């Protein structure tokens, strides 16, 4: 949609200093204890059976990188979100067969990791920011299911 | 919660309609993954994935009889579905969000199906008790 | 946006024969009783009391009629919806102070009224061509919300 | 519905973090009306709906209450919110969707200030209960 320049310089801000390696694992992991129905996509990676499980697995780490470097392709091209995932959208349809609510589900554990991470820095205006830009994200993959 | 008035209405109109369920089951299924076909990924593992197919009235009869067991258990959804909420959870691991989806198409197929019976105050008296069956359903998850 | 020329034709037909001094009272008088807390902005109406004086009173009434009509413009403007409803949008919002989620509301209670008087013939694809076409409309009334 | 274990976690959450009650509300409405300013028509009564007003620091003290007034009617929040959705209910008529919008700022606004408390586990029963408090709540809606 429309960004305001504070927008595109809370996404930038954000971006730059993100810790990929310490939030996607613990939002990854949040989100498979907080709705563990999304469990249901992660048959192989061993152990997801209660919260100490879940949040030492190394599968889960792994993926929880993947997934927030994913957010990647829309940040660097703030204009173009919607096309930037349409492939995405098509895997995560039919070849992952995934429920787009959960989209939703696990941003809000994005969304919930970094204001932890990022405290007093977490003002509403960067929340409004953040969230918008995910919302734009989450439209998106949900675009390529019928 | 359900107040006694709701419990009541919930019985007076199953007392009507409950001869149609599998109606009403084959139909708001079908709707279901027609007008919000994402939910169609719970039964990616079907071979017959449309309206009127024999496993949408066939997943359709369960579902409805599901209902006339909530309409049995009225008074303690909780306890009444404990059985079908662990197989939701566990076994198929639908989003609860998706219940909300279900809710609305048996509202619409039910007022399709009984325009005279389905008045207001009946209305706000299923959605109360499938909101309460939503939530007995997702009892077991988290 | 896009819309196939099929969901143009369903649109336009339900339209063509719709009777909205029939339908709107209906459906506004039907969303006051399940969804209560919209009787917050009909104040100088009058009776909100019980289903009973709802479901009689002419105010309500001869404004469910006028807000099925409000959906006109929308009709007659289809790929351009958000434009049509930019003030309504403001009107709704910085004059009336309405909860843009009612809107979601009306429009279900719209549907359901819909398919009562239109039994059999609605079918699944009309449904959907219907509330993706409600959905439109909602999205754009609550636009110029802020 | 709460477990002894959800039970047990909102509590010692609660017991924890209970202190900066008064904190936590005020930036919780801020972020509320901020994010999701459709919210601010409730308070049209009032002239000034901004981030840390000096109203907003008051009604969020109010909902803070409510809150730890809820942790101590945990096993019947039913029975222990009655008065609390009669005025929702029949005095504000406000939407129960936003009850779900408060608490997600609510969980950001424990988040950002209780890090190390705010687990994943104190996150889903924390989760289970807000949704426990909005139903509450919706009680006399209809
Ligand atoms: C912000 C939301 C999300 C984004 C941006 C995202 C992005 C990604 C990316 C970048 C991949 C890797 C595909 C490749 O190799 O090209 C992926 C795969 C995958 N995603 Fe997502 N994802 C999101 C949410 C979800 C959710 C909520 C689930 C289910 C709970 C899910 C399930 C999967 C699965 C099962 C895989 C495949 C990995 C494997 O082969 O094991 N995704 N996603
Ligand atoms: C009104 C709410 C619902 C009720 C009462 C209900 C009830 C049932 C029942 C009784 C079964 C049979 C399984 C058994 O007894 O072993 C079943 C199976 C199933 N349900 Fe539900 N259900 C509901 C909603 C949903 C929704 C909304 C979905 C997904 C969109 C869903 C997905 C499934 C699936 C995938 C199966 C298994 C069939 C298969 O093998 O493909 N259910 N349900
Ligand atoms: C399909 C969604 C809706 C449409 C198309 C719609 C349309 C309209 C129109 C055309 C008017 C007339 C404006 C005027 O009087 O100049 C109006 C006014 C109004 N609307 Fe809506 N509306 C919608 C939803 C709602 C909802 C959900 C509510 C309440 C929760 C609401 C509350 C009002 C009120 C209180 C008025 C002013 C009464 C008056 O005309 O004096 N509207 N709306
Ligand atoms: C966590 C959920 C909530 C709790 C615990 C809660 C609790 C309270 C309490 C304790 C009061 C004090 C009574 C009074 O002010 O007269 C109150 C009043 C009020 N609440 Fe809430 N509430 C919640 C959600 C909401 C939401 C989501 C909204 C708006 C969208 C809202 C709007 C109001 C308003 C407008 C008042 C009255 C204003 C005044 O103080 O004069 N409440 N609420």
């Amino acid at each position: 949609v429309e960004w305001t320049d504070k927008e595109r310089s809370i996404i930038s801000d954000i971006f730059s200093h993100m810790d990929y390696d310490d939030i996607g694992p613990k939002a990854l992991s949040r989100c498979l204890v907080v709705y563990p129905w999304t469990q249901r996509y992660f048959s192989g990676f061993g152990n997801l059976y209660n919260a100490e499980g879940i949040m030492s697995n190394a599968n889960v780490a792994a993926h929880g990188i993947k997934v927030l470097h994913g957010l990647d392709r829309g940040m660097k091209n703030m204009d173009n979100i919607a096309d930037a995932y349409t492939d995405l959208s098509t895997l995560h349809s039919e070849k992952l067969h995934v429920d787009p609510d959960n989209f939703k589900l696990l941003s809000d554990c994005i969304t919930i990791v970094l204001a932890a991470k990022m405290g007093h820095a977490f003002t509403a205006e960067t929340q409004g920011a953040f969230q918008k830009f995910l919302a734009a994200v989450v439209s998106a993959l949900g675009k390529q299911y019928h | 919660s359900l107040s006694d008035k709701d419990k009541a209405a919930v019985r007076a109109l199953w007392s009507k309609i409950g001869k149609s369920s599998d109606a009403i089951g084959n139909d708001a299924l079908s709707r279901m993954i027609v007008v919000y076909p994402q939910t169609k990924i719970y039964f990616s593992h079907w071979p017959d994935v449309t309206p009127g197919s024999p496993n949408i009235k066939a997943h359709g009869k369960k579902v409805m009889g599901g209902i006339a067991l909530a309409v049995s258990k009225i008074d303690d959804l909780k306890t009444g579905l404990m059985e079908l909420s662990e197989q939701h959870a566990y076994k198929l691991r639908v989003d609860p969000s998706n219940f909300k989806i279900l809710n609305h198409c048996i509202l619409v197929v039910i007022s399709t199906m009984f325009p005279k019976e389905f008045t207001p105050e009946a209305h706000v008296s299923l959605d109360k008790f499938l909101s309460g069956v939503a939530l007995a359903l997702a009892e077991r998850y988290r």
